[PDB]
RNA sequence: CCUUUAACGAGGAUCCAUUGGAGGGCAAGUCUGGUCGCAGCAGCCGCGGUAAUUCCAGCUCCAAUAGCGUAUAUUAAAGUU
RNA sequence: CGGGAAACCAAAGUCUUUGGGUUCCGGGGGGAGUAUGGUUGCAAAGCUGAAACUUAAAGGAAUUGACGGAAGGGCACCACCAGGAGUGGAGCCUGCGGCUUAAUUUGACCAACACGGGAAACCUCACCCGGCCCGGACACGGACAGGAUUGACAGAUUGAUAGCUCUUUCUCGAUUCUGUGGGUGGUGGUGCAUGGCCGUUCUUAGUUGGUGGAGCGAUUUGUCUGGUUAAUUCCGAUAACGAACGAGACUCUGGCAUGCUAACUAGUUACGCGACCCCCGAGCGGUCGGCGUCCCCCAACUUCUUAGAGGGACAAGUGGCGUUCAGCCACCCGAGAUUGAGCAAUAACAGGUCUGUGAUGCCCUUAGAUGUCGGGGCUGCACGCGCGCUACACUGACUGGCUCAGCGUGUGCCUACCCUACGCCGGCAGGCGCGGGUAACCCGUUGAACCCCAUUCGUGAUGGGGAUCGGGGAUUGCAAUUAUUCCCCAUGAACGAGGAAUUCCCAGUAAGUGCGGGUCAUAAGCUUGCGUUGAUUAAGUCCCUGCCCUUUGUACACACCGCCCG
């Protein structure tokens, strides 16, 4: 379960995204339940952005023994442009896009044209 | 929900007799046949199968809610 | 109790009635005479015979045996004067298999 | 008796290797059936309350081996005389 | 310095690199300073001092939690103060327990108890009692074309018009039946085998890793003395530095537009008007003015209505106060920095749900079935409790008269069904004839209640109250009995302001009052939303109840609902 939550990770992590999150509750080693969570970079959880810039699945598997939940989550990375698929703005902490210009050189002349 | 409970008679389903089947054209010379009782008649009946001889009941086995003579 | 809790972790419960061994060969009913203490307990048999019933695990701290009232007692293979409780009853139980004409007619409740 | 020598003397089914153990300490089963805090196991820690890797059996595996187990005295371990 | 398990200690240091001199004393926890003999003492006792047997822990230091009728800060109308309206009292509805019963199916005990959309006639339905059916795949064997097999009238039987069974004797034709192996169904069991979902701890401000630092380590620092905020919110301090989640930001909603955009499925204004009406006012009746409706357009416009794009509020300005920082208080402008909701972390609970699930493990049952029709029950009462409804009158009831609204919804859908105007008939419930509505188009300019205006009753358990109960009339349905619902006449009870206790609430808020949606063949005292009328009291505090942070103590960690003594 552990090797396969890791090979599962790296991979949603280098195609890109900000982050993500596995869950797999239920039983292993024993009768009784747990619970494992797997979880690398951001995440969000309040507000509005999570309909935007995460998605989220469910999936049920089968075993000899009861039944385990699967559970994924991963947090979408677009905010500079495109497809435009999420909304450009960043969304836990609503960031100021800066851009930078500061120059003068100037003196009195008249350059006619 | 609990287990059923003995009961003191059950039975399903008769076992509908083993009966002899076909004497019911009768042979004494050829190329006569010697038909018995009238052979159904209706229209949706085909006329090929017999009428049963029931008497003081008189009754085709086709049908099967119709057409019951009893004299 | 008086309600309280933790007293739900673990198994509610209850007795959804239910029914009904008897005696068996050395495995009869009794009556509760005493109410030591410690763990153990007093009971005489309703054949004649007095014994010491002693009380069967599970039946510990899951169900209390106050004093006065039938019971079903396993008797020790071996051994006459300490004998082995099993699986009390009900007092409607009892009552019933009283008005059966199974156990002797002699003990009130 | 031993050694020495005739004549008989090996096809694996018998010219048959057992004694303990397999949860940890400690080398080896989260196999299958039965039992269900009962019966029993357990030097110690702990196993059994109907899904028992520890009980009763089967199969497999591990250790030592013509030896192995158990009880008791006693030494080493004990810089706990 | 060095040592120590650490607390600590210039000695408890100079110790596996062990030796300056010397005395006393210790060997797991109990038994026991007991037994016994000796000795001393007037007495009380002192000194000397065992074993049998029993048990795997007893004990020390330190760390993290929880707890404290410990200390210091902060916070909440599920806490209080100040108050408002009630509940508990009475009658009735409904849920729960107990009792009864052939069955009165069942879950749930702050975080159950008008909750499981759970207002059950049948159905539903899991329960109880009768009857029928197989919808037991597939495999193998058996049966077997004078044949495997299928169905049925009547009579009898039967609640039954179930060929269910029997009598009787035709009909169907390889689909089967029968045996074994094996499946399948189940509102069967286990929520302490589980998935998912939900509730709760917890509506508070909390939470974590990286690298470095401090410790033998569990861990700790970062996450803070102080100021400040609703908030781990900021300012500042600084062996930490740079970050993440929650908070905020965000989404929806309310409040501000004679600015912008554009409208016979939305209005207004303007006439053109012609028609009706009364002189009602100047005048005469016309006209001018007033009242609505038809007429309205190739009229004009978008204020009202509708919904889109935009703007506006930021502690912005001023005066105080604060380190003059972060912020706080008052005031101008005006909509004042809080209108109300949605979304919400880490970790946890043996919380709820196998009766939402063709989600699911294991076990059980599976033809005399836990899988279908008929009937009964979940409504049965000497009793206990909870949520509510209606009342105890004159600030009222009763009978007339006047006059105002909003959120929605509606047949063509499920399998037989909608909302209703108008005409006619009836006291009423209702019946009947016609027409519209896919809906800013028709119902509906929603012509609602409280309220408002005028009669009558008179302090009387009264005409207040409408429980109980008799008779009669309608509607729904296959069926209305233990009265489905609705209407008419009659009957006229408790109850005359409510003990011990206790709930909820701060502005269009409480309270009063009506309406739409949900369930629905017939039917809300329930729940969910919406309008209308609209107060009193506070601008606080830690007293009670509870929660957050620090410090402190602990024999607690199944965590005070703890542990433990004779």
């Amino acid at each position: 379960v552990r090797r396969a939550c890791y090979g599962v990770l790296r991979f949603i992590m280098e195609s890109g995204a900000k982050g993500c999150e596995v869950v797999v509750s239920g039983k292993l080693r024993g009768q009784r339940a747990k619970s494992m969570k797997f979880v690398d970079g951001l995440m969000i959880h309040s507000g509005d952005p999570v309909n935007y810039y995460v998605d989220t699945a469910v999936r049920h598997v089968l075993l000899r023994q009861g039944v385990l939940g699967i559970k994924v989550k991963i947090m979408l990375p677009w905010d500079p442009s495109g497809k435009i698929g999420p909304k450009k703005p960043l969304p836990d902490h609503v960031s100021i896009v800066e851009p930078k210009d500061e120059i003068l050189p100037t003196t009195p002349i008249s350059e006619q044209k | 929900k609990k287990s059923y409970t003995t009961p003191k008679k059950n039975k399903h389903k008769r076992k509908k007799v083993k009966l002899a089947v076909l004497k019911y054209y009768k042979v004494d010379e050829n190329g006569k046949i010697s038909r018995l009782r009238r052979e159904c008649p209706s229209d949706e009946c085909g006329a090929g199968v017999f009428m049963a001889s029931h008497f003081d009941r008189h009754y085709c086995g086709k049908c099967c809610l119709t057409y019951c003579f009893n004299k | 109790k008086g309600g309280k809790n933790r007293r739900r972790g673990k198994n509610e419960n209850e007795s959804e009635k239910r029914e009904l061994v008897f005696k068996e060969d050395g495995q009869e009913y009794a009556q509760v005479i005493k109410m030591l203490g410690n763990g153990r307990l007093e009971a005489m048999c309703f054949d004649g015979v007095k014994r010491l019933c002693h009380i069967r695990g599970k039946l510990r701290k899951k169900v209390w045996i106050n004093t006065s009232d039938i019971i079903l007692v396993g008797l020790r293979d071996y051994q006459d004067n300490k004998a082995d409780v099993i699986l009390k009853y009900n007092a409607d139980e009892a009552r019933s298999l009283k008005a059966y004409g199974e156990l002797p007619e002699h003990a009130k409740i």
